């Protein structure tokens, strides 16, 4: 019977800090988020992977315009990226400020993708 | 999980440096 673990269920929660710290100290210059398909997204397809390293210099319209251009997203469809479960961050925030402002208790950020304004 | 090494886990974004 096969079990699709996420990262979180192959990393433990010790492994999760670890992680993050340790990029912290490899990468200082990128920050760790997760870019997970939300569990209702049945038009758009699920990302390659779900850890991203981006550059503290960049804004959400790089960010948005980079996972298009991997996941070959439409230009007849469109689509929202929701932070921590939230949907309140304007495209041309800079990350670093998002960053601090959503950071999880484990140090990590989490955001969500979807084909939806409104859940 | 006995084996294991420095697998592609976190993917970069795409810039010009």
């Amino acid at each position: 019977g096969a079990m699709g673990k996420t990262f979180k269920q192959r990393r433990t929660f010790e492994q999760r800090v670890e992680d993050v710290r340790l990029i912290r100290e490899q990468h200082p210059t990128k920050i760790p988020v997760i870019i997970e398909r939300y569990k209702g997204e049945k038009q758009l397809p699920v990302l390659d992977k779900t850890k991203f390293l981006v550059p503290d210099h960049v804004n959400m319209s790089e960010l948005i315009k980079i996972i298009r251009r991997r996941l070959q997203l439409n230009a007849n469809q469109a689509f929202f990226l929701l932070v921590n479960g939230h949907s309140m961050v304007s495209v041309s925030t800079p990350i670093s400020e998002v960053y601090e402002s959503e950071k999880d208790e484990d140090g990590f950020l989490y955001m969500v993708y979807a084909s939806q304004e409104t859940f | 999980n006995s084996s294991g090494s420095s697998e592609d886990s976190f993917v970069e974004i795409r810039m010009a440096e």
